[PDB]
DNA sequence: ACAGGATGTATATATCTGACACGTGCCTGGAGACTAGGGAGTAATCCCCTTGGCGGTTAAAACGCGGGGGACAGCGCGTACGTGCGTTTAAGCGGTGCTAGAGCTGTCTACGACCAATTGAGCGGCCTCGGCACCGGGATTCTCCAG
DNA sequence: CTGGAGAATCCCGGTGCCGAGGCCGCTCAATTGGTCGTAGACAGCTCTAGCACCGCTTAAACGCACGTACGCGCTGTCCCCCGCGTTTTAACCGCCAAGGGGATTACTCCCTAGTCTCCAGGCACGTGTCAGATATATACATCCTGT
């Protein structure tokens, strides 16, 4: 089976709720789309990072360790994973 | 008679009940369905560990709140209590993302 | 057989008993502890590994954790770990 | 002759909580250097430790304030994000299950008229 | 019918060489300043984008912008 | 109707190959300057003549600025 | 009569494009190493300094200076302004991570 | 060597601007300029005398400045 | 007594850049307790490769620049002029390169 | 007072600058740079590949941790350039 | 929108001048050749645990609507900053001179690796009870319209 | 400028539940006690360059005059996003079920550390010489005033 735009699945309320942790009042319309292309960006370089660390250890399943030394790759070191 | 909030009062609400809060904000099916379809556009036939997708979403959630803290302040730089796309991209090209 | 996995849970509830008697932890507070300790474990060593090399120092002595321990740490934060490590490594020249 | 004594960890012999020789086994084994001296891991462990408990004094103090006799990572995110050392210490670092510290632009309050 | 086909023979060999050889899909509109050469600006941006700084015929090297449109019309 | 776009067909390619000034010969110059292509003799010609600016868009250029170009 | 005087900007452009153009150090060598040499003294008394490692400071603020400047006209033009305000500065820090 | 930091004179601030492509600069810039300049400094030159003492050295070495740089993901090239 | 003269293991693999200061290297640095003999090759053959890029845009922009030697300045431009090679280089400083020339849209004259 | 002994990459720089632009010289802070350049490309890959092998429990750094530094450390086309130089060396070297 | 006057900038030649490219002598760091032993590749197994489906249901998303409050264009002003000019300051360049400390070298000794025996710390599994989530209701507090 | 009505939130308390923490068993890695090698501390010497001062020149900083353009406050207007009710929908939980491959073990082999000798690749040094600033001399691209 193959996946198709599931970047819609990051749904309109819940860009606002993220907003709404980050201290934000007001939301422009334009600003969701905007959040998808920014989120995808990052899930991209991430999950490829990801990709790449499982691919070298022969597996074939992303395991917690792939995603902890990716975000620990780009500056972005992640606590309770291992 | 109908009883409203003026604008910005319930979400100065949301404000305070999602920072006093610590649950993700997004859908866990949707976004692990989108980290999937990432995951096959890089490589093919792969699984994913449940502790890795819920590591994805922390991380994600964490960027995006950040990302959208620098936002807002942004806006305020710019006399304005409403964020932008133009806020995003300056945030994002000092942070050094663009 | 069966797999075995060290962590510094122990050590983390030890420090914890010592600092608050009456206090609990969860495993997900836990595991933020024991990234947190290996996460500033690799950042020292890393940094004293570095010292090692630039100094040409074959040996990373209680010299290059201190000065790893001066690098990274901030200020006040740094100024307490030098003076502990110092204490501990004194305590134990003797013993 | 087999006199000797039975046993006597160098984390005791320095007085600390935290494993000198496990920090030891894992700077010898992390490749760090080709030698590791004796006093390394003893001060490598004191700093760990003041640090574990400095980071946990603050968080116990955020669960006690909160009617929590439990820390959970709401109380480690609280307790690194006030103190601002620590803050910058662990600047680059997101906690999971952690949320954000409560704060909103003043200018974002009502104008209360 | 003989000028007919002669006309259509010329047409083809005039598509020949007014088309790109690396793309040979649609018409030249840029130069390398270097091996003086003409070919259409996206296949060499793409080329460089590809990090091939070599002319598709010549091999030649070419910097960032010794390439530019040519405003055939 | 076909043909009547292929003498069509021919005015617009055979107009575009060509010199603007001259319009006899097949282009083989360009100008780096104004970004344009004009043929090789009728650049010579008018550089000879001590006027050197482009006939169409009055663009200054040197002796080093214009060259030969294989367009085929 | 009418002595010449450029518009206000021009002249800034001019030099916006004079300084990008080239590459040598925009502050004076001497108050620099002054500068340097009175924050180091708070560190440790007696200290030495290598001239390399001097121009190597110089290098590294000027690089520092230039990219926070860069970031605070992006700050000031973002505010519809042109001209760059100390608030520009301390947002394009706190969005850097400084402050 | 006291108050050096007026050294950073106000031409030189603008002659970094222009570099950064700013067109007009006001006049409190100049001392917000030299202050962030000065904790820049701080942080740099800190870090540099930190690796001059484990050296065992009294001379800070252009070898120390870059190392500094490098921790600070400032990483800076041609001086070894 | 017998034996082959003397190979590079550079010349082997045909790369400029010395495979056997990288092993050495790569022994020395302590990055781990064992290094294969392919490891040195293929890290010459990216450095070389990185190198050739880098040496090669530096001498476009130097062309560019009526220049025949390469300055810090051609350097710094072959960098921020590529957008790859910018971002592996993005939290990296050039001693004496200058800045990628570039004016904001609003900063030009109005042309009123 | 006898003389030191530095080791360094001008010379393999200058070899490929003569490879690549045969008719153009470099100065010596240029060379500085690309020599800085060198070493901090170098440290970078090693590093992560000695990350690599650390996380995999191997002991060994081969082709195949390098060839994940490259894929992971450079970015977008340069990351498969690189890989097809590296592997190419690899079978030249493995062949001869 | 268009002269033109002036200002600044881009090309075309002599001329020094250190810096760069090439030639030499070492010498020590890589290359050849060979051993040996451990790291890892491969085959096999097994048992987590990941993926997939079905059903209830229900919380959340999507939809549409009213309106109000913030975004934005425009205007006015006044002051802060740019530009230029005369004045003063100290940066820069060179030259000398002194010596402090970087850098290197020879001793040797006292730490760190290595190894055999072992044993007590530390991890996996079990189990229990209590900290906490939740339900539910009252009291408190915040918001907003309408006086 | 508050009263009061409606709605969100805090607090108090009973109850169940599931995981935090204590205990037991085992096992393997940290400890103890030696040997042996060599890394570095330690004194001594050399000599490179860092520091300090001096003087002249002139680039640059600085102070001021004056204008102007733009930063900011105010006004209008207007339209886009927020609050909210309703409908849909698919997230989520529970349960089931298969099998994929992560993880572990065992065996073997080949690949790399280690050694010894050897030689030539590269580094330190020296030296010719030539892009290359650095000027002038000449020909266009803007800037600004003016009509
Ligand atoms: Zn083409
Ligand atoms: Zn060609
Ligand atoms: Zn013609
Ligand atoms: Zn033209």
């Amino acid at each position: 089976k193959v996946l198709r735009d599931n970047i819609q699945g990051i749904t309109k309320p819940a860009i606002r709720r993220l907003a709404r942790r980050g201290g934000v009042k007001r939301i422009s319309g334009l600003i969701y789309e905007e959040t998808r292309g920014v989120l995808k960006v990052f899930l991209e370089n991430v999950i490829r990072d990801a990709v790449t660390y499982t691919e070298h250890a022969k597996r074939k399943t992303v395991t917690a360790m792939d995603v902890v030394y990716a975000l620990k790759r780009q500056g972005r070191t992640l606590y309770g994973f291992g | 008679k109908p009883h409203r909030y003026r604008p910005g009062t319930v979400a100065l609400r949301e404000i305070r009940r999602y920072q006093k809060s610590t649950e993700l904000l997004i859908r866990k099916l949707p976004f692990q369905r989108l980290v999937r379809e990432i995951a096959q556009d890089f490589k093919t036939d792969l699984r994913f560990q449940s502790s890795a997708v819920m590591a994805l979403q922390e991380a994600c959630e964490a960027y995006l709140v950040g990302l959208f803290e620098d936002t807002n302040l942004c806006a305020i730089h710019a006399k304005r209590v409403t964020i932008m796309p133009k806020d995003i991209q300056l945030a994002r090209r000092i942070r050094g993302e663009r | 057989k069966r797999s075995r996995k060290e962590s510094y849970s122990i050590y983390v509830y030890k420090v914890l008993k010592q600092v608050h008697p009456d206090t609990g932890i969860s495993s997900k507070a836990m595991g933020i502890m024991n990234s947190f300790v290996n996460d500033i474990f690799e950042r020292i060593a890393g940094e004293a590994s570095r010292l090692a090399h630039y100094n040409k120092r074959s040996t990373i002595t209680s010299r290059e954790i201190q000065t790893a321990v001066r690098l990274l740490l901030p200020g006040e934060l740094a100024k307490h770990a030098v003076s502990e490590g110092t204490k501990a490594v004194t305590k134990y020249t003797s013993a | 002759g087999k006199a000797r004594a039975k046993a006597k960890t160098r984390s005791s012999r320095a007085g600390l909580q935290f494993p000198v020789g496990r920090v030891h086994r894992l700077l010898r084994k992390g490749n760090y250097a080709e030698r590791v001296g004796a006093g390394a891991p003893v001060y490598l462990a004191a700093v760990l430790e003041y640090l574990t408990a400095e980071i946990l004094e603050l968080a116990g103090n955020a669960a006690r304030d909160n009617k929590k006799t439990r820390i959970i990572p709401r109380h480690l995110q609280l307790a690194i994000r006030n103190d601002e050392e620590l803050n910058k210490l662990l600047g680059k670092v997101t906690i999971a299950q952690g949320g954000v510290l409560p704060n909103i632009q003043a200018v974002l309050l009502p104008k209360k008229t | 019918a003989d000028a007919d086909e002669i006309l259509q023979e010329e047409i083809k060999e005039y598509k020949a060489r007014l088309t790109c050889p690396c793309c040979n899909t649609r018409k030249k509109d840029a130069v390398l300043t270097k091996c003086f050469h003409v070919f259409c600006f996206e296949c060499v941006r793409g080329r460089y984008e590809a990090r091939q700084r070599k002319c598709p015929k010549c091999n030649a090297a070419f910097g960032a912008h010794d390439f530019h449109r040519i405003y055939i019309s």
